DNA sequence: CCACCACGCGGGCGGTAGCGTGCTTTTTTCGATCTTCC
DNA sequence: GGAAGATCGAAAAAAGCACGCTACCGCCCGCGTGGTGG
RNA sequence: UGGCGGUAGCGU
């Protein structure tokens, strides 16, 4: 099973799962721990946002790679926004303090 | 309320026995001269005034055009209450 | 863009401000036309348009109308993505309490209102009236009244008091209180009160009130009045391609809430009776509670097919929640999965990759290169060319992956070695080809294993994977520093066969001019590979200045070793390959090559070793045949004699001479001895039974048997496996765990009958079940360990601390488990190392101890070294590089920014699979020759001149002639000594003896013994002996002691010829040896005794993964050993009824220590002894909290490290102490105040240790006196949960409680950590990104 | 090609800023249209930057010096063009 | 005139009752002594 | 000598129970009520 | 081409 780009989930904006669905391999918690053990920061960040959830990041990455430029825009993962919306729906305020 | 079933006092029963009300009932309020929203037909999403029940199948409203409102009777299922 | 996250409860007004509309109908989507209804759960007007830049009515359907709303239907023409952000709101008819703030223990509402949770539960669901206005009547403010009580109060008082129901009454009570006066009164009461539990309750209530008043939140906001509604896209109705839609549980719960609210509004509009209104309000409250968190109270709402519904809180917590399923880990693009095979031709930094799989993975790169080359002008043309698979596409594929590393990962990623960077090589096939050497790193077997591949797609990731995670850069295990890339199965066997000498091999005795001639002779088939010859070879030695000098000489060796000498680099000497070269020999050679030559030649040497081993193992053609396992000729004689002995023992037992247990033990021992003899005979017949005819006569040499060659070389198997091959299988254990009388006397070469196979299946089944049910425990333990130390990174260089651990080699019994060398290597010293007896600076204060320093210190016979430890690192919010030590994976000191905590957690958790969960002396022996030292000893001479100790913690050390402590033992109190201190003794001699069954009372004075202060039948009894019949006194306990004799405590007084009690020499009061319970005294009245005589007789698994979990979680031993809090004498107070009261009376200080001790618990100390701080008073394990409180941080750290190391060594796994020290430091992160001082911390507050240290330092700099703190040992789960960053605690587990705490307290979370940065999606503060973060920090300086 | 980067690591001396400086050089070469100071043999930008770092031609301090000199040259040129 | 294609308000399901039921660890509460005094 | 703090064991409630991957099955409100076609 | 619940299997 191999995937470069394809359909994404309609709720979490993440790649699908399973060979029959042409999904992508899951990067579990232990993989993240191993990456942090190596000191992997840029690789982990590019595996977390610009590859899975950041729609604008994914489009920018695709355009840059087609154009021959290897640069990453971290953007903002949509899973965190979904979690914030769910927490807000629970009657509990959560927000990002810029200051 | 709690483990045991609730016991209603006889005063409430006495009040309910002589309870002879008159109410409008909110969701069934296509009263004459009342605001009603039509969401189907040629006048979908338009606010009009129910003014008389024409028969049973097709109640009668002052359907609102861009210029003014005109007497017209259309199906009951077309419009809901505002 | 942002710096921190603010978490708090939402006010109803601001909740309304959040919403773009109000949902008033339960309808979601009309089935006739796929459009939402007005004011529905999916209404376009409230949330947004269903299509991009398209009005719902259709009047405006172009981008030119963006930003304006329609008038036909009232929807805004914007993007569809706005439906993912806009939220709805429902106006509840009556206020409803929040389930999270009410049921999550401790109840926030109940604790705030100071009333039991049961009363809150009753009043909330319309069961008991609660008062709000106390008035002038007897009713107070908050009183619980039932319906009858409420009616009686109403009849007695009219309108003087107000009582209400439901959540409205709770809201009124919350709104009608003042926080300032309440907290002031609570503080005053806490100052005035003295009860410890009352003090703790008042302190926690004061803390809650202070946290509430500090933030802008108000108590009345805790009762919900406006209910938020999730955006529709977060609860989508996926089409079912059958005319129906799949409604999510959230939609159903929202429909229930809407229907109940509408029903309540209609009922209250009609002036319904009190009972009906109360029932409807209770139903609405139940529906709201179910929606917010289903199953918390009562019965959970069932689904369509009888399952609990998924509520809002159900998708936040748990493994399937958003935190642990879509935030910590997520599916990624540019990834693939395939099975793995073995490629022998690949290099250490190369891995095979299928052509089609690589084409699928590298599609965007191929598209870009094709566009650049001009072959295609659009994306569609490039896609068509790629799918058509032209030759130019393959050329582009080859070009784009020339030097593009890929990340290969395995599913059970235990440690960091589970994912590694490899250079891809295109192959035709369908399986990934893996390097054989890295397999041990991956723990992967080519038996169906599947591995995943990820493609980094940016310059930073590519360079960072090339430099950090490349396979060539990972040759040392971070857990212990031992090499990982080593020959495992075939290379070791091939090299062992190559470097083996025969006796009369072809071409023996010839003289060769060099390795080239030897190779050309072997290839030509003119001399055997095992022939012993003499070859002239030149070897290069590394000079001191850093140069290579070539020395040529003739060596007597074999042809195989001469051939192997080709691939050995210049620097290595020839002595490494002039042996049998087993697996450990190969590993030692590789380690030496890495140490001397470096890293660049090491990979080439490893590749050449693997190639040569594979080639010569193929050439040798070793095979296993049925004739290889030889059955000993003497086996049947041993079996027959053992059976005869067992039969004669059984027939002796039949006569009744020996009982069942003794005969069973004898049979077991006889069978074990027979099995050992058979195994030894088989090993002797297999090792060197090869007789070869040397020129002139026969000779004996090491056997060339395939099994023996394959096992001795260490390629596969071990001694036990070979014993199972040819010798008897031995005894086996039944399911309970006991040994079976009849062992399996059949080999695997021969057949086994049904009974033996059935017996043997038990162990295999037990092992398989243990592994299957142990994988989960290991995973949970490693997850907890990773979370506990996920925010510990090196962020300093040197704290200047002069405190360190007193590291010494560990001694346990008659063997040295671990010397000082391995336990100190790769660590820095806490202070100067002094040569023994010369007071000379052997090692400087802050010099890292490498191999040379280790040799220098071991040459001086030093044993005690004070070394800086992570637990003693003075740096706050991280540790320094110097206080940590060696990187343990590189030759240099650890670099700044590394994540030491994750390294430690992975290293500790990786051996979880190897562990197990199965649950199943009277003299001192001397082994070596050396002198004897005694520590913590107060000894006196006995009647015969022997030495008897009066100290309970006496330790004897057997020290060699070089002054190094060789052996250590703990001699029990009152043990006779055969020899004195400072006398050299030989092995096998006994120095001390004692009675373990019962202890005798030791007398330190000489004189007469009388029968005083005791009366027969009241305190003691003159019982006749069963056999001798002598009248011996037995002391009755307090339960059977008479009331009159309660104050008459028995006590034997040693008297002189005068008759009065003899005072202790140098001590004021006389020697009154107390008589404890069950004391047996044989001597009669007025018996003359000397010092050291015996007075009275007193009568007298936890291993594997559960032991590690208990040690880490600080679990109570369930039978703690009582320790003396303060140093002083011991006295007995009132006996009470169940527990004895012991009073500690220091000679100089006061006596505030009174301790309750259970009666059934044995007391080690008597009434008239002297004890110090942290002294054992009762038998049993020592609780870690007690050790930390009494003996300090160093002692508890040493105890935990020693226990963990012993547990791991029992299983044969070695782990460095740095990881355990890091974990222990993470354990000790909380301090509780004792004296408030000038600081604002409360007396009972428990806060972070770093904050206390910073506050104390600031106060000292200002000049004001600081506060006093005591460190607290909290379990790893509690330590992880109780952290400053609430995001990590929420992601860990117990999300409801931590989220409620954060919402109530209004906490502000700065990231300053790894897990929260990962969740947000920014660069982690560990490793490379750390540098960037540092820059950001300095940008916040100005 | 670069099988190992141990000598480059000891040249940088910390193993973490080496990744940053190599990435900066690679980004400068790939999209900035820069000319490498080390001859290339059909090699990627990343390994080319690593090989440049090998001989000490590229380092954080000298790279910053070159960046500042280029910035001052371009600002002087634009000031002359404007004036 | 009978089978079968919507449909739109409720909620545990079904029944003149009862259904549940082979884990361990941690935290909270509560009756019962107790015990200790003012 | 009765009331409040101690405590103490005994009982009750809450949370967790590894990671990836593959394949199949079943369902995607049920039910009293209503109108319409074979 | 979306989810779950159950079952079975693979690698540990
Ligand atoms: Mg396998
Ligand atoms: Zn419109
Ligand atoms: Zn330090």
């Amino acid at each position: 099973h191999a995937r470069s780009t394809g359909s994404y989930s309609l709720v979490t904006q993440q790649p699908l799962g399973g060979k029959a669905q042409f999904g992508g391999q899951r990067f579990g918690e232990m993989e993240v721990w191993a990456l942090e053990a190596y000191g992997a920061a840029y690789t982990l960040q590019e595996m977390l946002t610009v590859k899975s959830d950041d729609v604008n990041g994914r489009t920018k990455m695709y355009k840059n790679i087609v154009d021959g430029n290897h640069q990453m825009e971290p953007g903002m993962p949509e899973s965190f926004n979904v979690l914030l919306k769910e927490i807000r729906s629970l009657g509990i305020n959560i927000e990002l303090e810029d200051e | 309320f709690g483990a045991s079933p609730a016991i209603v006092p006889s005063a409430v029963i006495h009040q309910l026995s002589v309870y002879k009300p008159k109410d409008i009932v909110d969701p069934a309020t296509p009263y004459p001269g009342d605001k009603v929203i039509i969401t189907e037909g040629a006048f979908e999403g338009f606010q009009a005034i129910f003014t008389e029940p024409d028969g049973e199948a097709r109640s009668m409203l002052l359907l609102n055009l861009i210029n003014k409102e005109i007497k017209h009777s259309v199906k009951n299922t077309e419009f809901r209450k505002l | 863009e942002f710096d921190a996250i603010k978490i708090a409860l939402a006010s109803p007004d601001m909740i309304r401000s959040w919403s773009f509309g109000e949902v008033k109908k339960p309808e979601t989507i009309n089935y006739r036309t796929f459009k939402p209804e007005r004011d529905g759960l999916f209404c376009a007007r409230i949330f947004g348009p269903v299509k991009d830049y398209e009005c719902l009515c259709g009047k405006y359907k172009r981008l030119k109308h963006r930003g304006v709303i329609c008038e036909k239907c009232g929807v805004e023409v914007t993007q569809t993505k706005v439906r993912r952000e806009r939220m709805g709101h429902i106006e509840l008819a009556s206020p409803t309490a929040h389930i999270w703030f009410l049921k999550s223990l401790p109840s926030r509402i109940g604790l705030l209102l100071d009333m039991p949770l049961r009363d809150i539960e009753r009043v909330l669901y319309f069961e008991s009236y609660v008062v709000i206005e106390g008035g002038m009547t007897n009713l107070e403010r908050q009183q619980i009244l039932t319906e009858e009580q409420y009616l009686d109060a109403l009849e007695e008082f009219g309108d003087e008091f107000d009582a209400k129901m439901g959540a409205e009454a709770i809201q009124a009570l919350l709104k009608s209180m003042d926080l300032e006066q309440e907290c002031e009164q609570l503080r005053e009461e806490l100052n005035e009160t003295n009860s410890e539990t009352k003090r703790k309750k008042l302190t926690k209530r004061i803390k809650l009130l202070e946290a509430f008043v500090q933030s802008g939140n108000k108590p009345e906001w805790m009762i919900l009045t406006v209910l938020p509604v999730l955006p529709p896209d977060l609860r989508p109705l996926v089409p079912l391609d059958g005319g129906r839609f799949a409604t999510s549980d959230l939609n159903d719960l929202y429909r229930r809430v809407i229907n109940r609210n509408n029903r309540l509004k209609r009922l209250l509009d009609l002036a319904a009776p009190d009972i009906i209104v109360r029932n409807e309000k209770r139903m609405l409250q139940e529906a709201v509670d179910a929606l917010l968190d289903n199953g918390r109270r009562g019965r959970a709402i069932t689904g369509s097919n009888k399952r609990p519904l998924k509520s809002l809180a159900d998708m936040i917590k748990g493994k399937q929640g958003r935190f642990r399923q879509n935030l910590l880990g997520k599916r990624v693009d540019y990834s693939g999965r395939s099975v793995i095979t073995v490629g022998p031709y690949l290099r250490l930094h190369q891995c095979g990759l299928p052509k089609k799989m690589a084409l699928e993975l590298f599609k965007p790169f191929i598209y870009g290169k094709l566009e650049l080359r001009g072959l295609a002008t659009t994306i569609k043309a490039a896609k068509k060319m790629v799918e058509r698979e032209e030759a130019v596409v393959w050329d582009i594929l080859d070009e784009v992956i020339r030097e593009h590393p890929v990340l290969l990962n395995r599913a059970p990623t235990l440690h960091r070695l589970g994912i590694q960077a490899f250079e891809p090589v295109l192959i035709e096939g369908k399986a990934i080809q893996l390097h054989p050497l890295v397999c041990a790193a991956y723990n992967a077997d080519f038996d169906g294993d599947q591995m995943a591949v990820h493609v980094p797609l940016t310059l930073e990731a590519q360079l960072e994977a090339r430099a950090l995670m490349m396979s060539t850069n990972n040759i040392l295990s971070p857990a212990n520093g031992e090499p990982i890339i080593v020959p495992s199965q075939d290379v070791v066997l091939g090299l062992y066969y190559m470097t083996r000498d025969c006796v009369n091999a072809k071409g023996e005795g010839m003289v060769l001019t060099g390795p080239k001639e030897a190779e050309r002779l072997y290839r030509s088939g003119l001399a055997s590979l095992h022939a012993r010859v003499k070859v002239r070879i030149t070897e290069y030695e590394k000079d001191a200045n850093g140069e290579l000098v070539a020395k040529t000489s003739l060596k007597d060796t074999t042809v195989g070793r001469a051939i192997l000498w080709m691939i050995v680099p210049k620097g290595l000497p020839y002595s490494i390959v002039n042996q049998a070269l087993g697996k450990k020999a190969i590993s030692k050679m590789l380690n030496t090559c890495y140490r001397i030559l470096g890293l660049k030649p090491t990979v080439i040497f490893a590749d050449q070793i693997m190639y040569t081993g594979f080639a010569y193992a193929a050439r040798s053609g070793a095979s296993v045949g049925i004739d290889d396992m030889v059955i000993p000729e003497k086996k049947h004689e041993i079996i027959s004699e053992a059976e005869a002995e067992v039969a004669e023992i059984q027939e002796q037992f039949q006569s009744g001479l020996v009982t069942a247990g003794e005969r069973y033990n004898k049979v077991i021992d006889i069978w074990a001895a027979a099995n050992d003899r058979v195994s030894k005979a088989m090993m002797d017949n297999l090792q060197t039974e090869t007789v070869i005819n040397r020129d002139g006569q026969e000779e004996k040499q090491v056997s060339f048997n395939s099994i023996y060659m394959m096992a001795d070389s260490g390629a596969r198997g071990s001694a036990a496996q070979i014993r199972q091959l040819a010798g008897m299988r031995g005894l086996m254990a039944k399911p309970d765990g006991s040994i079976i009388e009849t062992p399996i006397t059949a080999n695997f070469r021969e057949g086994l009958n049904v009974l033996q196979y059935f017996i043997s299946t038990h162990g295999a089944r037990k092992g398989l079940a243990d592994t299957a049910l142990k994988t989960a425990n290991s995973g949970y333990l490693t997850r907890r360990l990773v979370d506990v130390a996920q925010d510990l990174v090196v962020t300093e260089d040197d704290c200047g601390t002069h405190e360190g651990i007193m590291m010494t080699p560990v001694i346990e019994g008659g063997d040295v488990k671990e010397p000082l060398r391995d336990r100190v290597l790769g660590r820095v010293t806490a202070e100067d190392v002094l040569k023994p007896g010369t007071a000379d600076i052997l090692v400087p204060r802050n010099t890292l101890l490498h191999e040379q320093w280790c040799d220098l210190l071991e040459e001086n016979s030093v044993d005690a070294v004070k070394v800086r430890s992570v637990v003693s690192c003075d740096t706050d919010f991280g540790v320094c590089a110097h206080c940590y030590g060696r990187d343990l994976a590189r030759g240099h000191i650890i670099n700044k920014g590394e994540a030491i905590g994750v390294i430690a957690a992975q290293s500790i958790g990786e051996p979880g699979t190897q562990l197990t969960m199965r649950t199943f002396e009277s003299s001192i022996q001397v082994k070596n020759k050396g002198s004897i030292k005694l520590s913590n000893v107060k000894s006196v001479v006995n009647s015969s001149g022997k030495l008897v100790i009066t100290s309970r913690n006496t330790e004897l050390k057997l020290i060699d002639e070089f002054g190094r402590t060789k052996e250590s033992y703990k001699v029990p109190y009152g043990a006779v000594l055969a020899k004195g201190d400072g006398e050299q003794v030989a092995g096998g001699e006994t120095v001390a003896n004692w009675d373990p069954h019962t202890m005798p009372v030791i007398t330190e004075v000489s004189g007469f013994v009388r029968f005083t202060d005791m009366i027969d039948g009241q305190t003691i009894t003159r019982q006749t002996d069963e056999l001798t019949g002598l009248s011996s006194l037995v002391v009755l306990d307090s339960a059977e002691r008479t009331a009159g004799g309660k104050d008459l405590r028995p006590a034997l007084k040693i008297v002189d010829a005068q008759g009065n009690d003899v005072l202790i020499p140098g001590t004021d009061m006389p020697a009154q040896y107390f008589l404890p319970g069950k004391a047996i005294v044989q001597l009669e009245d007025g018996v003359q005794i000397s010092s050291g005589d015996t007075l009275a007789r007193i009568p007298q698994i936890t291993g594997g993964l559960p032991r590690v979990a208990d040690l880490f979680e600080a679990r109570r031993p369930k039978e703690p050993a009582i320790l003396a809090e303060i140093s002083g004498i011991v006295s007995f107070g009132k006996e009470t009824k169940g527990k004895r009261r012991l009073v500690i009376t220091p000679v100089d200080g006061s006596d505030p220590y009174e301790e309750m001790i259970p009666k059934w618990r044995q007391l080690n100390v008597f009434e008239g002894e002297r004890v110090e701080r942290g002294d054992v008073i009762s038998d049993g394990p020592e609780a870690p909290h007690d050790i930390l409180r009494l003996r300090g941080v160093h002692a508890v750290t040493r105890y935990i490290v020693n226990e963990v190391q012993d547990v791991y060594r029992l299983q044969g796994v070695k782990i460095n102490d740095k990881h355990i020290e890091v974990i222990v430091r993470q354990m000790l992160r909380k301090a509780t105040i004792v004296n408030a001082g000038s600081s604002d911390f409360l007396e009972g507050e428990q806060v972070e240790y770093s904050r206390v240290k910073i506050a104390n330092r600031e106060l000292e700099a200002n000049g004001k006196v600081g506060a006093t703190y005591s460190r607290d040992l909290l379990g790893i789960t509690k330590a992880s949960l109780a952290t400053e960053s609430f995001i990590s605690a929420a992601s860990f587990q117990e999300t409801t409680r931590v989220l409620t705490e954060a919402a109530v307290a209004g906490k502000r979370d700065e990231l300053r950590g790894l897990k929260e940065n990962v969740i947000v999606g920014r660069l982690i503060p560990a490793g490379t990104g750390y540098a960037y973060h540092q820059d950001r920090m300095r940008r916040r300086a100005a | 090609a670069r099988v190992t980067v141990q000598d480059a690591v000891e040249k940088i001396g910390n193993r973490f800023d080496l990744v940053l400086v190599a990435a900066r050089r690679a980004r400068q070469m790939q999209v900035g249209g820069k000319d490498p100071l080390v001859p290339e043999e059909n090699d990627k930008t990343t390994v080319i930057a690593l090989r440049e770092i090998e001989e000490g031609l590229i380092n954080n301090q000298i790279l910053d010096v070159r960046e500042r000199q280029e910035q001052q040259e371009q600002e002087a040129a634009e000031l002359q063009a404007v004036t």
